[PDB]
């Protein structure tokens, strides 16, 4: 351990060695002088103890250091434990070709691409660029190629583009529980310092785009590239190895776009007329039709594989909407028309892609998936969904329900003070009454946040589904759920935070109005418990995975 | 009315629905309030430095007739100030000198003193002084010692329910921990066996410790057990009956109460019969004989005639013994109760297991048990047991343990001794047994009444006491050997151990760490944190789960919001804005006194315990005009559970709504509209807000931002504010008025700004002025604005126009789309002043002199260096170039002809030195601000130091000149006023003073005298200034003290500048974080009819899943404020009249309920109105309290006022296609904060570098070229794929194999693309390490 | 030092092809033991295998 | 502990590094090391040229 120079400050591994050496030396020198039996016995006992402590200082050793009371590193602790030789000889050693760049998003990439910064390159594919320059004659020697790479001329970037043309690369994230955490991609040079990533494969790495550090490994040999192309390539593993279900399914934005582009209204702009089917896209970029125009007739060519999987065409002039008609062009031929003529939620496109992979194949499925992602991003950008303070409304009968509940609680406590009801019975009855009140408030919230959008017509009332952004982003399945929306308008609930004990008075506020200090303070305990539980469960899950893998 | 003319430039529109009674404290008096008593001279030796001397200083020699007395101590003046200690690199401390006394007594004479040596003061080390605000200066750095939370010393009763044997029982134990000494526990066994476990040792036997205190068996039996009555005469067996004690389920037989039988034999028990027997007089009644077999004897009884050992103690009586105890004559044999309900035999059940019965045989068993190797010799068995926890020198509780002990046992007296007594343990065990029986409640562990905070005030004292008790031993051993001799007081008192202990405590410890200088909020948060880790408290970080949780007592003493989300969650806490330390060390909180239904303006600081006795209301309760309540049933807390109470039962009330909020979580707008998790993460990310070039005011506002900024100790204030005369980019002078100044001073104040100085995280600390010229400044007003500040308020980030909408999937999940107009406008641009330094390291063969003419280097590369070899300040050093030339003198050779010829050919190069300069780290660039240089005093160098020297000196020259300059004028003025009507002209005296022409017949009396007097004064002043600066020069050129080998260092400060990029991570106050995804041009950004494209685009999918309505409200308020500011800017640009503008401002200010009053035209002089309107022409700031912010109706009204849609949404167009969005999108200006984690600071890649000597592996961290660990989770993914070949090439070839990586490199350069496995080096290292023991292992075939 | 830890005459030499003595300091002598100091001049890599 | 004694190059290993990259045959490579190993760190080689021919053993 070479220090500043004054004191060497050795690694305390030869200290036990020099101790044993000098102890044995003085013992051998004393043996030649015929020492008394007690002295030589004590000296040999000390030598035995020193030799026994040299091998391991964790058994009656209690060895200290010159600086502090640190245990001396023996020849048995550096071979076991979390930090040791068996965790440096197994897969615990650091490897070159690191990566370590922030992950961003990219909507122009495909299922088997990744944005690789030009600055991260020229350092990873360095021996490859050297060989390329040596074979192209522009590099007479190795020192010349190194000098040309150090100066970063114009030619080395073209040589790099030529080399990285069809050379597969692989990506890896630090937390990798399942095998999907390590996939392969075709690297594409992009100016910048961050690594782009496909939005559909993000779910595979379980990221949330708050970019952490990543890892980019480069296969050198030919067989490694073959394995990364045929086994580790993202276009090969589409289903999950745990239940055989597709995981490349679209996400919130794509789901939201596909749900907004597939929605029927009552009286749209220029509805009723008959359309050819490929003409709906023309009136979209103009003013002759709306995407949400219902009761529209447009023929479509449905291809079936009845006769030994041969494509047979059939036309029936089905009634649909402009949006679904436009989306049908994205839909391949080997799919029917009864799969897009619906609300098209989150599970809808999931089972659509599942049936597509089951019937039509892998490559057409990947094509359909990327096209779906493209059109979903496009329609979600064209829509312009936003969340405001008016997008949520408190039920008008909420104050009355709360007054009735508090009057019932007052009657219950009056009966308790009268001597007819005990403490536990009154407590449980108050809990049940508050639960019933919360359930009724939650039910009344849906009365205003669902099918409560009346539009003028011949009958002046039709009661169609609402177009609230909060409800459209929830019901579709993009992001959030009904329980979370309940806290936005209704009441949060009992919130039994301390040790699971339920409080008699529940929080009767919502995240839109102004909560009280005490209510927020009470609610804070649940989040503190939840965060600690989430922080603690990770270690247990890791230990369980480690043990199961080591056993099986 | 309004005040603070400095603050009166930009008045913030605060709402404040609830009034304010208690003003916000200094908010940073905890570290300085506890450290002040450590140095302040106290009248009595109770606490501080006096308590460290008066405790254990008067030590006495071993009968050597010597005494050590203490008179007083004093702290000397520091050598340097706060500024020079950080520049040079030396610690900031003050020398300690104390006057001692050596009293020697002559032998063979009682109280006979011959002489004393109490005439010399000894210096004992330098104590590190404290800076102006909580911080310390050590080795040029700035560290902070966080206060630690510890359980108060005292008696605690744990429960451990359902964790003993999984049978359903509980073992009520008891513990007593002192402040300094050994511990003591009393464990309970399911078999009703007590333990005396001490210091977590093995399970001790039963209560033998009481027997070792001279208490025999009969004494303990009479103490813990009570004998009611017993009598036997002529086989009558008559005993008194008590209804309270002698009871049970049923009775066997023979139960008569003075004739008539109340409870028949074999009958059910009735309370009426018991009441009738207790009411009537009942004497001793007869009892059967079968009860004698069950009851146990209490005391030892013997026969009158025979004195044998029959009828011993702790032995149940039998029938066979009855006869032998009937003829003996023992008529009264007291017994026990033995009731399984209340009075259990637990004490007697454990006494029968004691191996010894006598005190002598008992005190020797604990000696061989506490110490493993020790024989019983009757020498140390008593001393060690008395010195373990009964001696003052080894046991103490600082009266806090005594207070908690007297409070837990219902004792009234609070004064006691530090050592423990017998009755103390007696009462502890009695209360433990009572709690076990069911008398008393179990104490709470995580309760704040049991916890207390320790700052440096009571930690440096303990450190000094530990350092002094070591020198006490040396003093004792030196006063015994050679006492009868005259010597100096500083004979053996060397302050080496004390200094070493102080340095180990302050410099490098577990509580002393570098402060966070990222932002003014970061440091003020770090100074107010509370940790539980360190030398005490729990055992380690993996201690428990129920401790790291919020408690109902955490209402107004700590912050349940601010806490990390890592492995130490819950352990770290934050103090509230109204929290305060108690005298003992507890936490107090203020509450208003509510009497007879009205609220009194008086406040009281209630503690954790006292708060549980009274009824405390809420701050969110309505208040009448006369201090009454609107609703009779107000929500109040009584014992933790809040409920409705009447207006007469209310005792106390909260102060404000932000009492449960800390100093950082209170800067979040609409906190109640945010989830407890998002607000938490937003307050956590707010600590790391990186400053920018121009801090933009938080138009939204959250509250006491000005207060936080002025109390963060980052800006400059104006003490004794008078009139300003000279302003500059680094210097500001202020002329104090005649009222706020004292005589004997010139009357000027000087402030030297801090421009571009490094911090603990390479963040530049720049300052900016605020006044232009001749502006009246009051006392306490902010003069200079530092980093992240604006006109005195806090500004961590910048205002940005946002729009929640999807945009081509660039804001897909949490990515923040940023326009190109944000990089162009130089927004979010940060400076980074990193600075490396090259040493000298003078060897023994030669002194490597830093030259400017090194070998193996072209003249072009040496064109940036100086004549002494040092990079010119201002040079744009980039890449890797020479920064500080320095050649090491390599041991030259002898003859060797070639050298001789070579040497002559060139000269002063061949066989001379080995070039090794600084060289800017491969990956660093930027102009070099300035270079510092320290040289060992006495070295004939100072080449480029001279230039620097002059600069420093020059600054000081003028610094003290101005003050003197003004003084001179007065002198002449006085002389000119004294020369009035003394035969002197105007121009004559104006042309040249010359001491008023040597008093040329001014009055020929007092005139000359006055002149003479003035002359002396004038001359005196001259000499005064001369020596004043004389000392200054000395200190400046006093030299520097480096290490041993080092000769002369030269630190160079670089200075980069980063704009934003698609890899930067920004966040907001609400918790919405994310990285950039693309920098799109201005045209692609959405817009509307008017224009002004948005700069930032966010994703609205987070709002439903993450309750963040607070950010929507912030956006709306920012939009309204910007609308009002744009209207004001338009009115100013149209050059409208002042009356219309003032009316508009008054109308925009006075909108709302009767919550605040503010009117113009009453104090302003028509000139300050334009100044106010000019500061907020780009938008006026608002202010909304933490839990008392504005309402939706007020926001909608403020939106309608600004001539815009009341809803808030607006129809935006498309910047790419050119069409219009059918759905309206919310717009507005929110606040964004830059973070520290960037992409140009962590990104690194490599293919081949340097590996270690062990197993030949590369480096892991961010070295010059390092890799990343390929863990088991990665290979487990690859084994289920078929990457066996990839695994084979990644495990040996590119990681461990030495020849393998080289052959792979060769094959890739050639273009072969093959692999040879070979064998890694880690397996060989493993085999070599295994062969080192008595184990054989070798590879076979 | 002589006959100690990290010493000569064992554990390979401190340099490539030269003993601590100062003779046979080149590849001309590879498998011979110097008479001055008995240090093999085999290789430096051999130090981690002795 | 601290057994991370980072290694280096300097015209012995660096000189040898270049040797491999270039196309030198077995007899030439072998010879190369002999002369690349007689290169004194200070500057030039130690022994004469003829020495080198005699230490090939041919």
């Amino acid at each position: 351990v070479p220090l500043d120079g004054g004191r060497f400050a050795t690694s305390d591994l030869n200290d036990l060695y020099r101790r044993v050496i000098n102890r044995n030396n003085r013992l051998k020198r004393l043996l030649d002088l015929a020492a008394p039996d007690i002295i030589v016995r004590n000296e040999k006992r000390m030598l035995q103890e020193a030799v026994d402590a040299l091998l391991d200082n964790g058994r009656r050793g209690r060895a200290i250091t010159g600086s502090n009371k640190r245990p001396l590193k023996s020849l048995a602790d550096m071979i076991k434990g979390k930090q040791g030789r068996f965790r440096q000889n197994l897969l615990g050693k650091r490897v070159d070709y690191s990566g370590r760049s922030v992950i961003t998003v990219g909507p122009y990439l495909r299922l088997h691409q990744c944005g690789l910064p030009k600055k991260m390159a020229l350092e990873l594919f360095k021996p490859f660029i050297y060989g390329k320059l040596e074979l192209r004659g522009l590099a007479t020697t190795i020192k010349a190629a190194k000098k040309m790479v150090e100066r970063e001329e114009a030619v080395v970037w073209d040589i790099l583009d030529e080399v990285i043309r069809e050379h597969p690369v692989l990506l890896n994230r630090a937390p990798t529980l399942h095998r999907l955490g390590i996939q392969a991609f075709e690297p594409v040079l992009i100016e910048g310092k961050a690594i782009q990533l496909h939005p559909l494969v993000c779910a595979a790495y379980n990221a949330d785009f708050d970019g952490d550090q990543m890892a980019v490994h480069v296969p050198l040999t030919l067989e490694a590239q073959l394995e990364a192309r045929a086994l580790m390539m993202s276009t090969n593993n589409i289903l999950s190895p745990a239940n055989g279900e597709p995981i490349i399914v679209p996400s919130q934005d794509v789901v939201l776009g596909l749900y907004y582009m597939t929605r029927d209204c009552v009286n749209a702009k220029g509805e009723g007329m008959v359309l050819t089917g490929p003409k709906e896209a023309e009136r979209l970029y103009r003013s002759g039709l709306a995407s949400l125009h219902a009761r529209v007739k447009v023929r479509i060519t449905e291809y079936e594989k009845d006769a030994n999987g041969e494509l047979v065409a059939k036309t029936s002039l089905k009634d649909t909407t402009v949006g679904r008609a436009i989306l049908w062009m994205i839909v391949p031929k080997g799919l029917p028309y009864s799969i897009v003529n619906q609300a098209l939620g989150k599970k809808a496109i999931s089972k659509m892609l599942n049936t597509c992979y089951r019937i039509l194949g892998l490559k057409p499925t990947v094509i359909f998936a990327d096209q779906i992602m493209y059109t979903g991003f496009a329609y979600a950008a064209r829509s312009g969904a936003s969340v405001g303070i008016d997008d949520m409304v408190i039920p008008e009968k909420k104050h009355e329900i709360i007054s009735e509940a508090e009057a019932e609680v007052a009657e219950i406590q009056e009966q308790f003070q009268s001597g007819l009801v005990t403490a536990g019975e009154r407590y449980n009855k108050v809990i049940d009454i508050w639960a019933a009140a919360n359930d009724r408030v939650s039910k009344a919230m849906m009365d205003n946040l669902q099918t409560e959008t009346v539009i003028n017509r011949d009958g002046q009332e039709e009661k169609q589904v609402s177009f609230n952004s909060i409800y459209m982003m929830a019901d579709s399945g993009a992001r959030g759920s009904a329980a979370q929306i309940r806290q936005l308008a209704g009441m949060r609930g009992l919130m039994a935070k301390p040790d699971g004990s339920i409080i008699e008075t529940p929080i009767t506020a919502n995240f839109r109005e102004g909560l009280n200090v005490l209510q927020y303070f009470i609610s804070t305990h649940g989040a503190r418990k939840g965060l600690a539980d989430t922080a603690l469960k990770t270690a247990n899950s890791g230990y369980l995975t480690r043990r199961l893998v080591d056993v099986a | 009315m309004v005040y603070s003319y400095t603050e009166k430039k930009r008045i913030r529109k605060d709402f404040g629905k609830r009034p304010q009674v208690l003003d916000v404290p200094y908010l940073l008096s905890i570290q300085l309030d506890s450290f002040q008593k450590f140095i302040e001279q106290d009248p009595e030796g109770q606490y501080g430095l006096e308590a460290a001397f008066r405790s254990v200083f008067p030590i006495q020699s071993y009968s050597g007739n010597s005494e050590l007395q203490y008179v007083s101590y004093r702290l000397g003046e520091p050598v340097f100030d706060v500024q020079e200690c950080q520049i040079r690199g030396v610690t900031y401390s003050a020398p300690l000198r104390v006057k001692l006394r050596l009293v020697i007594y002559e032998r063979e004479a009682p109280e006979g003193t011959v002489k004393d040596i109490k005439e010399q003061e000894v210096y004992m080390g330098e104590i590190p002084l404290m800076t102006d605000n909580g911080t310390f200066v050590i080795n040029g750095t700035e560290r902070v010692i966080v206060s630690q939370l510890h359980r108060s010393p005292g008696v605690f009763f744990d429960s451990d329910k359902g964790k003993t044997h999984s049978s359903g029982k509980v073992l009520y134990n008891a513990r007593i921990i002192p402040y300094r000494g050994s511990w003591l526990d009393f464990e309970f066994d399911p078999k009703d066996n007590l333990f005396v476990r001490i210091d977590r040792r093995r399970k001790l036997p039963a209560t033998i410790i009481l027997r070792a205190l001279n208490y025999t068996t009969e004494q303990i039996l009479d103490l813990f057990f009570e004998k009611v009555i017993f009598e036997i005469r002529d086989n009558k067996l008559q005993m008194e009956l008590v209804p309270e004690r002698l009871r049970g389920e049923t009775a066997s037989f023979d139960i008569e109460a003075n004739g008539k039988v109340y409870v028949e034999k074999g009958r059910r028990i009735t309370a009426r019969h018991i009441r009738q027997l207790e009411k009537d007089d009942v004497k001793l009644i007869e009892v059967p004989v079968e009860y004698i077999a069950g009851k146990v004897v209490a005391k030892d009884y013997i026969d009158e005639s025979t004195g044998e050992l029959i009828c011993a103690a702790n032995m149940e009586l039998s029938l066979d013994l009855l006869a032998k105890l009937s003829q003996s004559g023992h008529k009264r044999i007291e017994t026990l109760f033995t009731n399984d309900l209340d009075h259990g035999p637990y004490i007697s059940e454990t006494l029968r297991v004691d191996p010894t019965n006598d005190r002598l045989s008992a005190l020797v068993e604990i000696y061989r048990m506490m110490r493993p190797g020790e024989p019983p010799t009757r020498e140390a068995a008593e001393s060690l047991f008395e010195n373990l926890f009964f001696s003052e020198d080894r046991y103490d509780l600082s009266a806090v343990g005594r207070m908690k002990f007297n409070r837990s046992l219902l004792r009234e007296e609070i004064e006691g001794s530090g050592i423990l007594s017998k009755d103390d343990i007696i009462d502890v065990m009695k209360k433990l047994i009572d709690i076990r029986n069911g008398k008393g409640e179990v104490d709470d562990i995580d309760h704040l009444g049991n916890r207390r905070i320790r700052s440096v005030g009571e930690m440096a004292e303990n450190q000094f006491r530990v350092g002094l008790v070591r020198v006490e031993r040396a003093v004792k051993e030196r006063l015994s050997l050679g006492d009868l001799d005259t010597l100096m007081p500083q004979d053996m008192i060397n302050a080496k151990p004390i200094s070493a202990a102080v340095k180990e405590f302050f410099g490098s410890s577990q509580l002393s760490q570098f402060m966070d200088q990222n932002n003014p909020l970061s440091e003020i948060t770090h100074k107010r944190r509370i940790s539980a880790l360190g030398p005490g408290g729990l055992t380690r970080e993996r201690a428990g789960f129920e401790v790291r949780d919020v408690h109902p007592t955490h209402y107004g003493r700590v912050c349940p919001i601010e806490t990390p989300e890592g492995p130490n969650i819950g352990l770290i806490n934050s103090l509230s804005v109204y929290a305060q330390t108690n005298e003992y060390g507890f936490l107090e909180t203020p509450y208003r006194k509510v009497t007879d239904g009205v609220v009194t303006d008086e406040i009281h600081y209630l503690s954790a315990i006292e708060e549980g006795n009274y009824v405390i209301a809420q701050a969110n309760s309505n208040l009448d005009e006369e201090g009454h309540f609107v609703e009779d049933l107000v929500t109040c807390r009584s014992k933790g559970e809040s409920s409705l109470f009447s207006r007469d039962q209310v005792d106390y009330m909260d102060v404000s709504t932000q009492q449960v909020v800390s100093v950082g979580a209170s800067l979040i707008p609409f906190l109640e509209h945010d989830d407890a998790n998002r607000a938490l993460m937003g307050a956590n990310m707010q600590r790391q807000a990186v400053p920018t070039l121009r801090a933009d005011k938080p138009l939204v506002g959250t509250g006491m931002e000005r207060a936080v900024a002025v109390d963060s100790g980052v800006t400059a204030v104006a003490k004794r504010g008078g009139v300003v005369q000279y302003v500059d980019a680094s210097r500001i002078v202020i002329k104090v008025n005649e009222d706020e100044m004292y005589p004997g001073e010139a009357g000027i104040d000087i402030y030297n700004l801090t421009k571009y100085t490094r911090s603990n995280q390479n963040t530049c600390i720049n300052q900016m002025p605020c006044v232009s010229l001749g502006e009246p400044v009051e006392r306490g007003d902010v003069l200079a604005d530092g980093p992240s500040t604006d006109l005195g308020e806090l500004a961590l980030g910048q205002n940005m126009r946002v729009a929640f909408m999807p945009w081509n999937g660039y804001n897909f999940e949490d990515s923040i789309l940023v326009s190109e107009r944000v990089v162009q406008e130089d927004r979010f641009t940060t400076i980074h002043i990193q600075e490396l330094a090259c040493v000298s390291r003078d060897t023994k063969l030669g002194p490597e002199e830093i030259t400017a003419d090194i070998p193996n280097v072209g003249e072009a590369a040496l064109s940036k260096l100086d004549e002494s070899g040092i990079v010119y300040i201002g040079a744009e050093v980039t890449g890797g170039d020479i920064l500080v030339g320095k050649v090491t003198p390599k041991g030259e050779t002898q003859l060797t002809p070639e050298e001789k010829l070579l040497r002559a050919i060139f000269g002063e190069k061949a066989s001379d030195v080995k070039d090794s300069s600084l060289r800017v780290p491969n990956g660093v660039s930027g102009t070099v601000i300035d270079v510092q240089v320290f040289t060992r005093d006495g070295v004939e160098k100072d080449k480029r130091a001279l230039e620097i020297e002059e600069m420093q000196l020059k600054q000081a020259k003028k610094d003290l000149s101005e003050e003197l300059q003004i003084l001179e004028a007065g002198l002449f003025s006085r002389i000119r006023a004294v020369l009035v009507a003394g035969g002197v002209e105007a121009e004559k005296l104006d042309k040249l003073p010359r001491d008023r022409w040597l008093e040329l017949g001014l009055t020929d009396e007092e005139k000359q005298n006055q002149l003479e007097q003035l002359a002396e004064q004038y001359d005196e002043l001259k000499h005064e200034f001369e020596k004043k600066l004389e000392a200054k020069r000395r200190k400046i050129t006093q030299g520097d003290d480096l290490a041993p080998g080092v000769l002369k260092i030269v630190k160079v400060y670089l200075a980069v500048k980063r704009r934003i990029q698609p890899g930067d991570k920004m966040a907001g106050r609400h918790g919405n974080k994310g990285v950039i995804s693309k920098i799109n041009p201005i045209e692609d950004m959405p817009y509307d009819e008017n224009g002004t494209p948005v700069d930032i685009v966010l994703n609205p999918l987070g709002v439903p899943s993450r309750m963040n309505i607070g950010q929507i409200l912030e956006t709306h308020l920012g939009m309204a404020a910007k609308g009002i500011g744009d209207k004001i800017n338009a009115m100013l640009k149209q050059q409208q009249e002042v009356a219309k503008l003032r009316e508009f401002i008054q109308r925009a200010y006075d909108l709302g309920a009767d919550v605040r009053q503010k009117v113009d035209l009453s104090t302003f002089s028509d000139e300050e109105v334009m100044r106010l309107a000019e500061n907020l022409r780009k938008g006026m700031p608002i202010a909304t309290p933490v839990f008392d912010g504005a309402k939706e109706a007020e926001i909608k009204e403020l939106l309608k006022l600004g001539d815009l849609p009341t809803s808030g949404q607006i129809r935006l167009y498309d910047g790419r296609t050119g069409e219009q969005f059918e759905r309206p999108v919310t717009v507005g200006y929110m606040y964004m904060l830059k973070l520290n984690h960037l992409v140009d600071d962590k990104m690194h890649a490599r293919s081949t570098g340097s590996y270690s000597l062990v197993t030949q592996q590369p480096l892991g961290g961010k070295a010059q070229f390092g890799g990343q660990r390929f863990g088991e989770m990665e290979v487990w993914a690859l084994e289920a794929y078929g990457a066996a070949y990839t695994l084979q090439e990644m495990l040996t070839v590119k990681s461990d194999d030495v020849n393998g990586r080289t052959k792979m490199y060769k094959n890739i350069v050639d273009g072969n693309h093959q692999m040879e496995p070979g064998m890694p080096e880690s397996f060989n290292v493993l085999l070599k390490e295994i062969r080192s023991l008595g184990i054989n292992i070798e590879l076979e075939d | 030092e002589r006959d100690g830890l990290f010493c000569a005459r064992i554990f390979g030499p401190v340099k490539d092809y030269e003993c601590l003595c100062g003779k046979y300091k080149r590849l001309k002598h590879r498998g011979v033991i110097c008479e001055k100091c008995g240090v093999e001049v085999t290789q430096t890599k051999v130090r981690r295998e002795r | 502990p601290v057994y991370q004694g980072e290694t280096t190059q300097t015209l012995q290993d660096y000189l040898m590094w270049q040797v491999e990259l270039t196309p030198f045959t077995d007899t030439d490579r072998a010879i190369a090391t002999s002369i690349v190993d007689a290169v004194d760190d200070t500057g030039y080689l130690t022994i004469q040229i003829e020495d080198i021919v005699d230490s090939i053993g041919d």
